[PDB]
């Protein structure tokens, strides 16, 4: 799993962490280092997991279709990293499984690969590469999750739950603009009927 | 239920009463401690040659 | 709003 | 860059309501010169009227028939006379402090905004004379 | 001499266990605190029992 | 007061004392000096709702075949924390970001030998937001300080109607200022109308 | 933002402004001038508020359609006043935006005009020059406003939250009664319809 | 001691030092000057490395079409740092911020002749290869 | 207005002193020679009152510098009047508070004016200068 604070901080996961800190109340940091801060940590802890959670649950601008694996030519092994969030086949049952951090051929029962394999995968982005309407749904959340756990404040959790819904609501709005979708010529299926 | 009880000062010493006898801040034993008035348990001072 | 606790100034010795 | 307290408008003949977008504290402080083959002050209450604070209507229409293609509307704050001056015996006030700083300020931007009574690059990199005589030019070579 | 009377009210943004207020004054004018106060949000997750 | 005057105050500190004044607290004269937490949690609240409304996406803010040119070395057109939507003029976007920069997910390359033509929000100034989204801004921000900074629940519950009355003047806003048509103003159906 | 503490109090304005302060059991001040009366200031304060936002909805007394804005001959720039609660097109989808305190058009992308534009504009307006009915709802409005910032009693809640729509209704019925809308021959459609 | 100060463009350069002081950071205008002026905005083409230089997001330079940037003070003016509000603490901050935001628009008052002609050492109106209209 | 000239050949030193100043380390007084010289106050004038500088030495047209320039230049940094909290507000510190804005503003007024301004006619009144390197 990718060490969210080992890095320097940007001024968007800054500002996530304050935002965070602000749903129970809490004063914002100047800075993302450690000065004993058990709340910003926290904050910082639950961010990244709801930034993994989100992500890892497939948008269009997330998912990576048709991207080549490669495997390393002396081993034959192509790597399945903890931060593959989803890993998929381009079409039909998936057969690729996490296997000792390798990716494994379930149907044929093989972790060895001559060649490079097409997967649809999501892999993990930083919150700042987020889209905006993205961003602020992972802080909603967060927030949401963090005064659940660390101040349990009724009233706050019940407006959290109405803003993360809201929030979830203009992340479906992005998905769709961005997908772009069609059932009449964008189907896979219906676009092959109505040729005449 | 969760309940959540504090003891303010752990200067009661040492008592040798059952525990359900026992006020909150009697422990069961203190060797080599010190009960401070406003600084709690101490480490009674050390003992110089 | 869970309850207090309670006010307890206690005391010392046997009981 | 762009002048904010000098706002200068064509004049179609038939048009008598201009828009005051700058600030001002007392309306002796907006200037209406009709400008033309010459410069015509305006006066306040018989040649143009404040309809609302924010725009002055003018009494006649004037346009290029009458020889003036343009009418401006200038903020000139005072500046050796103060709105508000501060005694010993007053009692300090919200809105004697605002109005104190808001003339300050006033006469600082007109002085920042005084590239129109001389020669200044306009939104362009042109200089602009902005509709005057460059007098005294004389001989060239 | 500008003396003022009444409530002055301050935002004390966090936690109660982390939050220093300290009142300083080096000037000559006087200053007469009568009391103080605080408002703020609390839980306890457990009963006092 | 003598004079007939006309001036004006600066909407951000007039939008920071309402979101003062839905708790109840007294306005501030300015918003400088770093030392005053309401006046930075309101700020910051008050930013953090202007930036999220701004990014839902209005017919008035939504800049449509916008080109953002590419650096002639690098040939990376960099992706704006500023941008708060960006998207393809038409059919399914193409473009998202990585590491800072504009990625083009479908071709797998971060290089533009020419400007690329999006469909972009940028992030604008309070100022610079109609009459009812300034309100609903203030509105929401308010609500949100309520919640972080105050906590009151009867202010949650006077705050969510204001809201929700903010809200659907901003949506009056964006019809009036859309006229938007389903017979001739419509991209499909006006086709359909040709005889 | 126009500044409502500057100018001269009038009669109206002051009665408002008791009328606010009587919402939470104020007595009423003699002067709008200061006092260090914070509940006055206050009450002002949320008046204009509620003056704008009223004002910004949009009515026909108020709106103002066909209304030429002038640009600087020299600077080709016409200023988009905070006071403009509303700028929209005559007809159509609108063009005009704000950007930087001056009218752009967004379709192209130009902030230089050599001649007027034509536009549906909504001003700011003196609380004087509301009709009786507007005023009233404005007081209304901001004394339910001022009671809940301020006070926060639930029972003068509920009063001025039926205040408040019974107010707002008599807004509506003054804005029918003016406007005198038909739907046979004062309609944009139909009326063309209705030729034989 | 300039408000306005201008500084060559070449594209390995992207950080250039305020040396003027300013209030807020939208006092600040960045433009680059080339055959077409062009305004930066505040996160997408700059930033504020320190509270002294400013940092460019992208390189610019001759090719571009930017010879030039120009870093300008313009404080605002109808926008005031300080509104002093009935029943309020007079406090000492605001008397000076106060004083001193007027101040900055009268400083950058007297930074005019760059905006201007000038004057040649042998007395002459200089334009600087600009045209003269109206 | 905040600049004047005094040329004066023969034994003199006094120059009345037209414009208000808030601190004598804004009047300059410069000679207007071939080459501008600029005085230190101590060694070269003395403000024998408010109102009057009695420039030490002759400083005539007999040497090159002939006439002489006094230039009130209000110093924007530095603020004669600082609010302090804790201090009596004095109506005196308010007044001049704004007045050191007004003066740096009445010195824009003229700096601009100098190289080219406007004439009681409305009209750009230039001094004889030709104006070289104009771009058609």
């Amino acid at each position: 799993m990718r060490s969210y604070d080992m890095n320097v901080e940007t001024a968007a996961e800054l500002s996530a962490v304050n935002d965070i800190l602000a749903s129970i109340g809490e004063p914002p940091v100047s800075t993302l280092e450690g000065d004993a801060n058990a709340d910003a940590a926290n904050a910082r802890r639950i961010l990244n997991k709801i930034n993994r959670q989100i992500q890892s649950r497939g948008w269009t601008f997330n998912i990576e279709e048709g991207i080549t694996l490669l495997p390393d030519v002396y081993s034959n092994l192509i790597v399945y990293s903890d931060d593959y969030l989803s890993l998929m086949s381009t079409s039909g049952q998936s057969i690729y499984v996490n296997r000792g951090g390798y990716v494994y051929d379930r149907t044929s029962q093989s972790d060895r690969f001559d060649s490079g394999i097409t997967v649809n995968i999501i892999r993990l982005r930083d919150y700042d590469e987020m889209p905006e309407c993205f961003r602020y749904w992972i802080v909603t959340k967060a927030s949401r999750q963090f005064n659940n756990r660390f101040f349990g404040a009724p009233e706050v959790e019940g407006v959290l739950q109405e803003e993360e819904d809201e929030a979830r609501r203009l992340c479906m709005e992005y998905e769709m603009d961005y997908g772009g979708y069609n059932m009449l010529d964008g189907d896979a299926f219906t676009s092959g009927l109505l040729t005449r | 239920a969760l309940i959540s009880q504090s003891i303010k000062n752990l200067k009661g010493g040492i008592s040798q009463q059952p525990d359900i006898l026992r006020y909150p801040d009697q422990g069961s034993r203190q060797v080599n401690g010190w009960s401070s008035e406003t600084e709690g348990l101490q480490k009674r001072p050390p003992l110089v040659f | 709003k869970k309850s207090l606790s309670v006010a307890r100034s206690s005391g010392g010795g046997i009981n | 860059n762009v002048i904010k307290t000098v706002l200068t408008y064509q004049l179609d003949g038939s048009n008598r309501d201009f828009n005051i977008p700058f600030e001002y504290l007392a309306r002796k402080f907006v200037v209406v010169t009709l400008i033309g083959v010459d410069r015509k002050v305006l006066t306040i209450n018989t040649d143009y009227r404040f309809a609302t604070r924010t725009t002055i209507s003018l009494t006649k229409a004037w346009g290029p028939a009458d020889g003036y293609t343009t009418i401006e509307l200038r903020r000139v704050t005072s500046t050796t006379d103060r709105l508000v001056d501060f005694t010993d015996g007053s009692i300090l006030r919200a809105y004697d402090l605002n109005v104190a700083q808001i003339q300050t300020m006033h006469v600082a931007e007109e002085a920042r905004d005084l590239t129109t009574d001389t020669i200044g690059v306009n939104n362009d990199g042109h200089l602009d004379a902005r509709g005057r005589r460059i007098v005294n030019l004389a001989n060239a070579v | 001499l500008n003396l003022g009377t009444g409530q002055y009210r301050f935002p004390v943004v966090g936690n109660a266990k982390f939050n220093t207020v300290y009142i300083l004054s080096d000037e000559t004018t006087p200053l007469n605190i009568i009391g103080c106060g605080w408002e703020g949000n609390y839980l306890r997750r457990s009963s006092g029992i």
